[PDB]
């Protein structure tokens, strides 16, 4: 499962958590078996504008 | 008190249960002895252990 976040909100993407993202854009199982994986793309993902 | 013996076996039993009960208000551990409270105030991943 691919998507973009803000720094601050890595800590929603797991099992258990509360919050904007948890709550209306991306819930995991409290069960959840897998692997979190979350990388800065400052360079990708900013424009100028 | 001459019927000692038979008052005796009652009274342990009530206190066999009497300590049972009491042992609901034991957190063993725990944040809280009441369930709801732990319920409602942890998340599922800490509130299950």
């Amino acid at each position: 499962d691919s998507f973009v976040i803000r720094g601050d909100e890595v800590r929603q993407i797991a099992p258990g958590q509360t919050g904007k993202i948890a709550d209306y854009n991306y819930k995991l199982p409290d069960d959840f078996t897998g692997c979190v994986i979350a990388w800065n793309s400052n360079n990708l993902d900013s424009k100028v504008g | 008190s001459a019927l000692g013996k038979l008052q005796d076996v009652v009274n342990q039993n009530a206190q066999a249960l009497n300590t049972l009960v009491k042992q609901l208000s034991s957190n063993f551990g725990a944040i809280s002895s009441v369930l709801n409270d732990i319920l409602s105030r942890l998340d599922p991943p800490e509130a299950e252990v």
